[PDB]
């Protein structure tokens, strides 16, 4: 599907993903340094039979920010689409939610965007 | 800081 | 973790999820009617060792809107937190992205919110 | 309509 | 347009707005206590010739969180629609952005939703 | 405040804004062609006494998509911050809400991001 | 199309 | 806390 492989955002974070025949996404999200301490599990889904009209391929994934080294009590979803071609990209918007008390719910969820490319920034 | 953005 | 089970949004859509010991979320998202044609795979992650200070438990999941019956060329991520107690809820914001041509990228991603409860609306 | 919201 | 007047969110914050013939929104956003220290200027726009097909009326507004008492170096936009009837409401999603250094841009913008009614929560 | 003037997004839309001493934003949003038919009123607010620690200046504005030529029954808020320097920019996330019937509320609000610069794309 | 994005 | 949510 052209999705499988290593992707880099413009801050130089990386994730590696396997797109399954079935529509499964599985892999790992890491800081650009790539040490164990900054790797986290990533699971999601994608449209495994996209349009052939030049549309992108819709996907999303989640990372819970807990590994064997660290727990940020939070989780980020990226929602977006894969766009193929000589300059493939994955264009995304994300929601980072932290666990809060009900008082602090107002500040629970950050929003932002990421463009992933096959080559580093 | 947060691991989504740490170097 | 109190997450495993059936959840209902205020429109009466439902998902059933298994929270794994490891932080895995797996299950199915369905229309309130619940027929095969409206069931879709759901995968995500959650914080499997949340704070014990009365904070919620952060999670997220993705559904690609393709099953054996239908392909809406799109995918929704829910980002939020689980709040336990006699009236448990999962408070969420979501991003629905459709595959588009680069011209139509502007209209690619809808945003909204869902509150899931253990009991129907 | 969209399956996220269909009855 | 049914928009002019006092609105209350579910946390009991309030804003008072004048909808101008021209599409202007002007007024004040306050904490439920309503003291001077928690009042802020609000300006926005609305669709002054909405559809008559039972659609809502689209609007939005901004509050910069600076008054004579306080500067939170931040600003919130509410984007939504006004829905008339015996139980009028304004359904909204909001973006709260704080001024940050470029390092801290990731945490610059919170997202959430508000329902405003004519009667207090 | 360095905000007053003409800004261009990466699609080549433009807005011209006057930042008032008081924190007012007023001006016009246009298509890159700039004809009357594609100009719309813009009003918002900004932090008129930002931090001096190298933080950006928080702002937001709204455009209701109605002028003398066209009514798209919708309104967009941009929430973001102004970052000064030789390469000034305004970094933004936006919410575009259309008036809908209650059935169609799910598709009422699109989300996206814009970077404005002093020079065209 | 929508005037936020028209040329 | 933040004035959008203060009582």
């Amino acid at each position: 599907a052209g999705i499988t492989g290593t992707w880099y955002n413009q801050l130089g974070s990386t994730f590696i993903v396997t797109a399954g025949a079935d529509g499964a996404l599985t892999g790992t999200y890491a800081c650009g340094r790539g040490n164990a301490e900054c790797r986290y599990v990533l699971t999601g889904r994608y449209d495994s039979a996209p349009a052939t009209d030049g549309s992108g391929t819709a996907l999303g994934w989640t990372v819970a920010w807990k590994n064997n080294y660290r727990n940020a009590h939070s989780a980020t979803t990226w929602s977006g689409q894969y766009v193929g071609g000589a300059e493939a990209r994955i264009n995304t918007q994300w929601l980072l939610t932290s666990g809060t008390t009900e008082a602090n719910a107002w500040k629970s969820t950050l929003v932002g965007h990421d463009t992933f490319t096959k080559v580093k920034p | 800081s947060h691991p989504q953005f740490e170097k």
